[PDB]
């Protein structure tokens, strides 16, 4: 029959557990297993700065509990 | 505290419920907020606004995120350039003339009548969503949106006058132009040739003469001996093809080109017109049209249509 | 530690439709698919609100056209 696509944006709030002296590239990869999502189609997005793929947590002033966003590029 | 509900937004698609207090001014809350055109930042709000939606630059990483998946910017100042824009294409008219969507003269718009016109005619599909849903308001008679985000993604402002070759290449970087490929070729009499293959925006637009037939048959530019080269197109795989070049008088033939513009005026301050190759030549000046049997003019940019093309040339 | 990451990643679900069934028809059929509730669900087609009295040939909401769905966030 007919064939409609919807396109969405889903959102989400996962948890993860580090320790704030890992990088970015750890710290995606933590997403990649926890949700699948690649490394390489991830962007990260604190208060304004998309997070460095080699920037350790701390570089970025990170704290325990605060929250950072993730996107990815357009692929 | 007397409150009220209304909805935050970026994109227009995805808003956010916000209760904002009527001591402060909309800025206070929220930093700079724009309702639909209308800079709202230092003013309170009153009690006629619940339930509607407001623009407001992106300031937390989730708005960051959703302006970004709609825009494709990442630029701050872009909702700030968008929507102070958008409030001015909102008081245009978009007359419809000759099954085509153009703008009526006002500050200056002569080249985003042109723009908007060619776009109705070339195939184009745009990958930014802002521009998505906004190109297909554009084709239905009403592109107040479509033209504040062109004003926005070439930065040029409500008034500031524009120039059609480099307008058409700030959209082209932000369209569907990865299965086209352009290669060219250079003969030099003493260095024998090389081979150029260019893929994306750069195989659709060409400054250096506007006939297209002479393309395939070949251009002179200056070689790397001191002495001349002869560049020719050898293939050519895009849907269209713009070939431009400064302004001069050009004559255009019926069913030879797609349509043209031109620039009838001196060195910047002009002012742009539109032919097109319907059934006869049509010349639209925005809001009026004029058809004519034969088209000599001041004519700088040709649009030609193409499938899939390769040279002749053994 | 103990730090979280929201999630907001694009996806593309495709609807089965007749086209003359209702916005709430089609705002249904996301609820059974995906989850979000008819309440907290805004679509669009071609720069337009879909509004909830009316058909998708109202649209011309044709078979392989593809919509838009947004969020009504609260906080
Ligand atoms: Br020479
Ligand atoms: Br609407
Ligand atoms: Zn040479």
């Amino acid at each position: 029959k007919m064939q409609i696509s919807v396109k969405t944006l889903m959102r989400k709030r996962i948890t993860l557990e580090v320790e704030p002296s890992d990088t970015i590239e750890n710290v995606k990869a933590k997403i990649q297993d926890k949700e699948g999502i690649p490394p390489d189609q991830q962007r990260l997005i604190f208060s304004g700065m998309l997070l460095e793929d080699g920037r350790t947590l701390s570089d970025y002033n990170i704290q325990k509990g605060s929250t950072l966003t993730l996107g990815l590029i357009l692929r | 505290v007397r409150t009220i509900k209304v909805f935050t937004t970026v994109d227009n698609i995805n808003l956010h419920t916000q209760v904002v207090d009527m001591s402060m001014t909309y800025g206070q809350q929220f930093g700079p907020t724009y309702l639909d055109g209308a800079d709202v930042t230092k003013i309170k709000p009153h009690n006629s606004h619940e339930g509607k939606t407001f623009y407001v630059l992106p300031n937390d990483d989730t708005l960051r995120v959703e302006a970004f998946e709609y825009y494709h910017t990442t630029d701050p100042s872009f909702l700030g350039r968008y929507m102070s824009a958008l409030n001015h294409t909102k008081k245009w008219k978009y007359p419809q003339v000759n099954g085509l969507t153009s703008i009526k003269w006002a500050d200056n718009n002569c080249y985003l009548a042109t723009a908007l016109l060619t776009l109705q005619q070339i195939e184009l599909k745009f990958n930014p969503p802002a521009l998505q849903d906004a190109y297909y308001r554009a084709r239905a008679g009403e592109a107040a949106n479509f033209c504040a985000l062109i004003l926005a993604y070439c930065n040029k402002t409500v008034g500031e006058l524009g120039d059609v070759r480099e307008t058409m290449s700030y959209l082209f970087q932000h369209a569907n132009l990865d299965s086209c490929k352009r290669v060219l070729n250079v003969v030099c009499k003493t260095c024998g040739q090389q081979q150029t293959t260019l893929k994306g925006v750069e195989a659709v637009m060409y400054m250096g003469t506007l006939s297209y037939e002479q393309f395939k048959k070949g251009v002179q530019i200056p070689c790397t001996c001191g002495k001349q080269a002869t560049k020719y197109l050898v293939q050519q795989e895009s849907p269209f093809v713009m070939m431009s070049a400064p302004p001069a008088q050009y004559e255009l033939k019926h069913g030879t080109f797609t349509c043209a513009s031109e620039y009838t005026g001196n060195y910047q301050c002009g002012h742009y017109k539109h032919i097109t190759s319907k059934e006869t030549l049509y010349c639209i000046d925005g809001a009026l049209l004029t058809k004519s049997s034969e088209y000599k003019g001041p004519i700088t940019d040709v649009f030609y249509k193409e499938n899939s093309y390769t040279t002749t040339i053994k």
